RNA sequence: GAUGCCAGCCGUUGCGGUAAUUUCUAUGCUUUUAAAUAUUAUACAAUUAUCAUAUUAAAUUGUUAAGUGCUGAUUUAACCAAUAAAAAUAUAAAUAAUUUUUAUUUGUUUUUAAACACCAUUAGGUAUAUGCAAAUAUAAAAUUAUAGUAAUUAUAAAUUAUAUUAAAAAGGUAUUGUUGCCCACCAAUUUUUAUAAUAAAAAUAACGUGCAGUAAUUAAUAUAUUUAUAAAAAUAUAUUUU
């Protein structure tokens, strides 16, 4: 076969075991495959969503001196408008997630208000406490959205429930104002938000936006909350991207896939002459225009 | 029928295999059956069984010296009256008769 | 409301569905005499029987 | 264990020592001893294996059966 | 939590033994897989593996419903043309003398109208994906062999009539002239199977 | 037949039906399943010579075309 | 109606192939053999000849009347052509199965040698010293896993 | 330390290709210490289980249909003979439980002087439920194998680029995967035997005809008539493991 032999690279002072084992493989049935990635100091925490395991005084110092994280994220996003920095989608996305942190509780309470025909008297402290304790444990991750909604629609309300209902409701589906007032009260009693009006605003606007859909108040129980297989976030039900619903539009060059770097592209991983055929850099401009 | 429909457990997959038999095993056993049918059709296999014989103990007409195909082998010993019946009937199946219920008439019948 | 067409035709149409009644026959057959298939014109089974015969 | 005929070890008689090739992926030239023995007045032939060693010519062989080896069809081995 | 629970930082999350023995399935579902679309064998719009499925079978006639590219009539400029048998039979290709103003007047509404109908069908897919599509997780029904058990029923019945013996046996094909040339004494109209 | 596997075959998705055959049925005319809670003279709803179930049309009112109608339960 | 085949051939193929093509001769149909993939003009002509000696050996028993026309042997081809007698008038006039003879055999052989030296190409395909493994089963001598004694 | 697909280990997947923790030896080492190895007895299901051990079932016959002008390029991809126009009707209605175990019974049917169709080929036969003929619809104990042969085989969703949407839906017997696998006849071999041209089956790794299966080059699978260098095909049925 003219068989190829690769002597295994052994660890050295210079070339450590980790690199010599992942940057190199002695079995050449993987050669020239592609570039893998992994995350280190802060990329790992950013992706893995591992919350800091708290402590007493020290974690509480780091945690108390936090201040308005949503704002400080915004500060860090805009500061990319200064001279020495560029506005970065990574900053915008840290802002976007620091603002969309309470997605779970919001999508839930919206489902509760608007998908639960006849939810007792939610303003009555009984069902209000069911609501508070469930949404409280929907945030804080102790409960899932699906199981918590079942706990809500299953909690104990009033004996002879259908019989009390068929006296108050023709088709069974009551007025939703008590419900949404209860949910806004929920998220403003539980400090789900640092800036209070935000709770109500999302609670209100997500509902308003859904009010436009066909079957705007039915949800297929599978996709409705979390499960194995879900919908893309543009297609989630009470989500923030559902209004960001759009798409892209492409006119490719005759040579468009080749030039994948030539444009004014931001490079995280800069090219070097070993992969770079004739590319010059994202700053060069062969065809300049005169201007003061 | 005296024939064996399945020459082999064609249906063998895991229980609940929602079909009689996978196409693989069906092809395997159709190869076994093509071998059996070509063996029979090419050694000109002929069997027979007549009334008031023990119908389970078949007659090997192709193992008769009047219809033998081999030369070094000896086919079978059969009473003379029954032999004159059978082999005359084998000759009789050499043609199908217009004016009766027709029959599938093969070359390998003769 | 009645999918497989148990309520089509109207009771009069039966009594007028006989053999001497091509007039009320031909109001359930295609322009060529074909029956409209059961997925398409869902007829009552008695109607279909009286109509074929 | 058909030819062991039930006893734990069966004695037989050398005839030929022919070489058979094992079943793939394995590779070798395995020593198949075509033996015989009379038992229950019929006399029988026993195609066997040889894992033992031989110093003196002895058509006394103690065939005890074993597992499967890379050879297809040899259930008997030597003691 | 902060992420969806049907994926792990390595792919889809394995639930049962199938996932754990064949973990290709968790990270590969067609030539259009993307780490956001993982496992979800509907992926984006326009890419490959994107079609919504209505109860198993997948959907590819989404415009052919609205009437874009299916049964294009639109009639707005069509009635105009069919009207102008003068400027239909002239050099059919001018702002001819008078009527090609009206032709473009109709088509100016055609354009806006079909943009509205197309956005309708776009929202239709983005709705039917929410509240109807199984995402190909349920078995097909567009073939006559997902109704194996509906043909078993009307085989079992015809058996029961055939004395519980000739299950699946059918009536042998007779002829063109079977009931009217065959002779006296042999059943001209094919009996059921269990008569023979 | 050739008595040994010619194929390095290893298909990995074992249907729950192929394993737990004591519970699901993949034969046609056995999908009706075990219905002890009918009235019929059997528990094996596919052996009841009585009411062969139309499969495409029923079920609008009773769940599936298996289960008995809500006027016979 | 041509019938070609490769060089290395068992008497199995010779018998039933000559039988196939000569039955074709019995069917009025045109007849031509050729090897195109031959290791040498000698193997090519030998295969032609074993085929023809099966052909005519069958033809005499089966009572067929067909006459040979040409043998077009070249660098890249060793062919025979045959032509049958369609009606029995032609047959009875010429109750003849006509195949070429030893002279034409050797002469076409020499012609092909002269052309294959004009070309310097002696075989359109080559048998390889690459031996595939072979297991000898019953054997009174050690053998390599390819079929050669262990010495 | 030798051995190098060999010799050998082999409960076992498998190992042994010049660095074998899978051989031999040496040496240590290892153990929970009546030693090691060989042959046997050692506790189906019952709620759902596809090929040949049925039985409470309504059914059987209905005499309808289509035909003479004229001058000739239809049919199919390509041929080939040589008139071609044609076959619809009937409901209630037969009670269930008890020993028919040969009884009956599960798609070959009479006739062109009446045709389609199919097959062979210009020169015909066949042209469709009166004998005969159990047979899928599961009573179950691992594959093969005539119930003696090897140690299993079958299997399903992962993975595989183009079928005119305002770019969108597709398979694998392969498991880096079509330059992939398998398949049969075609040679020696072996081993058991119910020795039909040349017997049957089990294992295997030559040569050769091919390319028969993987939706695969006229879709495949079961049953059957015919056909034959072999994988198979024409035909007639069903059926989608298409």
């Amino acid at each position: 076969a003219k068989r190829r032999v690769i002597v295994p690279i052994h660890p050295t002072p210079n070339y450590p075991a980790h690199f010599i084992k992942a940057s190199f493989t002695t079995d050449p049935l993987k050669e020239k495959q592609k570039a893998r990635f992994s995350s280190g100091g802060e990329a790992m925490r950013e992706v893995q969503m591992i919350p800091k395991n708290l402590e007493g005084e020290r974690s509480r110092r780091e945690l108390m001196s936090r201040g308005d994280t949503e704002f400080e994220a915004l500060v860090e996003f805009i500061q990319g408008a200064s001279y020495d920095q560029l506005i970065s989608g990574r900053r915008f996305k840290k802002v976007y997630d620091k603002l969309s942190e309470n997605d779970d509780t919001f999508v839930w309470l919206c489902h509760t208000a608007m998908s639960v025909l006849n939810p007792g008297d939610v303003r009555s402290r009984l069902v209000y406490n069911h609501l508070r304790t469930l949404a409280e444990a929907v945030a804080n991750g102790e409960m899932t959205l699906r199981t918590a909604f079942r706990f809500y629609e299953s909690a104990v309300r009033s004996p002879a429930y259908r019989e009390i209902a068929k006296r108050q409701m023709e088709g069974g589906a009551a007025t939703r104002l008590a419900g949404i007032s209860a949910a806004a009260d929920v998220m403003r009693r539980m400090g789900l938000t640092r800036r209070p009006m935000a709770s109500y605003f999302e609670l209100y606007q997500r509902i308003v936006e859904r009010s436009e859909a066909m079957t705007p108040w039915g949800f297929p129980p599978l996709f409705q909350f979390e499960e194995r297989l879900s919908l893309e976030p543009r297609l989630k039900f009470f989500s923030r991207a559902s209004q960001q619903a759009l798409e892209r539009r492409r006119r490719g060059h005759i040579m468009s896939a080749y030039t994948t770097l030539q444009g004014r592209r931001i490079f995280w991983i800069p090219p070097t002459w070993n992969r770079a055929g004739r590319f010059l850099g994202p700053h060069v401009t062969l065809y300049p225009g005169m201007t003061p | 029928r005296w024939a064996a429909k399945f020459y082999g457990r064609v249906t063998f997959g895991p229980r609940n295999y929602p079909y009689p038999s996978s196409r693989w095993l069906a092809r395997r056993f159709k190869m076994k059956k093509h071998r059996i049918i070509k063996r029979f059709r090419f050694r000109r296999y002929k069997l027979a069984a007549v009334a008031n014989l023990p119908f389970a103990k078949m007659i090997r007409v192709g193992l008769l010296p009047e219809l033998k195909s081999s030369k070094t082998k000896k086919g079978d010993d059969v009473e003379a009256d029954l032999s004159g019946r059978l082999v005359s009937a084998v000759r009789s199946s050499g043609g199908k008769k217009k004016g009766n219920r027709g029959r599938p008439k093969s070359k390998y019948q003769i | 409301k009645d999918p497989q067409g148990m309520q089509r035709p109207s009771p009069e149409v039966y009594m007028k569905l006989n053999y001497k009644n091509p007039a009320t026959i031909s109001r359930f057959l295609t322009r060529t005499g074909h029956m409209y298939p059961a997925d398409i014109l869902p007829l009552n089974p008695e109607a279909v029987a009286k109509l074929r015969v | 264990m058909w030819f062991l005929y039930g006893c734990c070890l069966r004695f037989v008689l050398f005839v030929l020592c022919y070489y058979m090739s094992p079943r793939l992926p394995s590779s070798g030239n395995r020593r198949v001893l075509y033996a015989v023995f009379y038992l229950y007045i019929f006399v029988w032939c026993v195609r066997c294996f040889f894992c033992g060693i031989f110093i003196l010519s002895f058509a006394l062989f103690i065939i005890e059966g074993g597992g499967f080896i890379d050879l297809p069809g040899i259930k008997y081995y030597t003691r | 939590r902060q992420h969806d629970s049907g994926v792990n930082q390595y792919g889809l999350k394995p639930v049962n033994a199938y996932d754990f023995i064949n973990p290709t399935n968790l990270v590969n579902f067609g030539r259009g897989t993307s780490f956001d679309n993982l496992g979800v064998r509907r992926a984006g719009r326009g890419e490959i593996d994107s079609s919504p499925s209505l109860g198993g079978s997948p959907v590819f006639t989404q415009a052919k419903l609205v009437g874009l590219s299916g049964e294009e009539q639109l009639t707005m400029c069509q009635s105009e043309t069919m009207a102008l048998r003068v400027c239909m039979a002239r050099g059919g290709q001018d702002t001819c003398e008078r009527e090609s103003r009206a032709l473009d007047a109709c088509l100016s509404r055609v354009g806006h109208l079909r943009r509205a109908m197309s956005e309708a069908c776009g929202e239709f897919n983005d709705w039917f994906i929410q509240n109807v599509s199984d995402n190909h997780t349920k078995p097909f029904q567009h073939r006559p062999h997902d109704w194996r058990h509906f043909y078993a029923q009307e085989k079992l019945v015809r058996e029961r009539q055939q004395n519980g013996h000739a299950y699946g046996r059918r009536p042998k094909q007779f002829s063109f002239g079977a009931r009217y040339v065959k002779t006296e004494g042999y059943g001209k109209r094919p009996r059921l199977p269990y008569n023979k | 037949i050739k008595t040994l596997d010619v194929r390095e075959y290893r298909p990995l998705a074992t249907p729950i039906e192929f394993r737990f055959y004591q519970r699901y049925a993949n034969h046609p005319n056995r999908q009706s399943g075990i219905q002890f809670l009918t009235h019929y003279n059997t528990h094996q709803r596919f052996r009841v010579n009585k009411d062969y179930i139309d499969y495409m049309h029923w079920g609008k009112e009773q769940g599936q075309a298996r289960l008995p109608h809500r006027h016979q339960r | 109606v041509d019938h070609s085949f490769r060089d290395v051939v068992d008497a199995h193929f010779v018998g039933w192939k000559s039988k196939k093509i000569v039955e074709d001769i019995k069917k009025r149909h045109p007849v031509k053999i050729t090897i195109k993939e031959f290791q040498s003009p000698e193997a090519a002509i030998g295969k032609i000849r074993e085929m023809c000696q099966a052909m005519q050996r069958y033809a005499e028993e089966k009572l067929i009347y067909h006459h040979f026309t040409s043998i077009v042997a070249n660098d890249r081809e060793v062919s025979v052509s045959f032509v049958p007698s369609l009606p029995s008038e032609k047959g009875n006039s010429w109750k003849h199965i006509k195949y070429p003879g030893e002279k034409e055999w050797a002469h076409a052989n020499k012609r092909m040698e002269e052309a294959c030296r004009k070309s310097g190409r002696y075989g359109t395909y080559v048998k390889n010293n690459m031996l595939k493994p072979r297991s000898l089963g019953q054997t009174f001598f050690r053998v390599d896993k390819y079929g050669r004694k262990i010495d």
